């Protein structure tokens, strides 16, 4: 794995963690998943975690984090993966991402992207140039 | 799901860095 990527993931890990313990909990991520315009219950909150959880404890630990990350870092057989990021980017649930919802998520995570950066990035998967990224456009970008 | 969508977001945001 590229050191550059490692340093980048370091940033992500720094945003999910809010206790300084070094482990991803349900209470920490739940807070972010809340700022996304949603409100999940204990059943939903663990459902999301179970997706990453493979040990059976209900917590995003390091062992699962490595495998989980490898499952996306080199994801080119996107099955449920498409939906994951699609449901995180598509807040309206219409199936079309834009500088509308993307801006919100980019700011929610705390990445170094301005409003102009959002529109620019949006044209990476935007082939027709409609200002939105559809499922087809996303598939041919993530899987291909 | 969550932390993984971040990895997906990073991949999608890393894919822009090409052309
Ligand atoms: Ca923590
Ligand atoms: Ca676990
Ligand atoms: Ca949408
Ligand atoms: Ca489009």
């Amino acid at each position: 794995l590229t050191e550059e990527q490692i340093a980048e993931f370091k940033e992500a890990f720094s945003l999910f963690d809010k206790d300084g313990d070094g482990t991803i909990t349900t209470k920490e991520l739940g807070t972010v998943m809340r700022s996304l315009g949603q409100n999940p219950t204990e059943a939903e909150l663990q459902d999301m975690i179970n997706e990453v959880d493979a040990d059976g404890n209900g917590t995003i630990d390091f062992p699962e984090f490595l495998t989980m990350m490898a499952r996306k870092m080199k994801d080119t057989d996107s099955e449920e993966e498409i939906r994951e990021a699609f449901r995180v980017f598509d807040k309206d649930g219409n199936g079309y991402i834009s500088a509308a919802e993307l801006r919100h998520v980019m700011t929610n995570l705390g990445e170094k992207l301005t409003d102009e950066e959002v529109d620019e990035m949006i044209r990476e998967a935007d082939i027709d140039g409609d200002g939105q990224v559809n499922y087809e456009e996303f598939v041919q970008m993530m899987t291909a | 799901m969550d932390c993984l969508c971040i990895v997906t977001t990073k991949k999608y945001r890393y894919q822009d860095e090409d052309t």
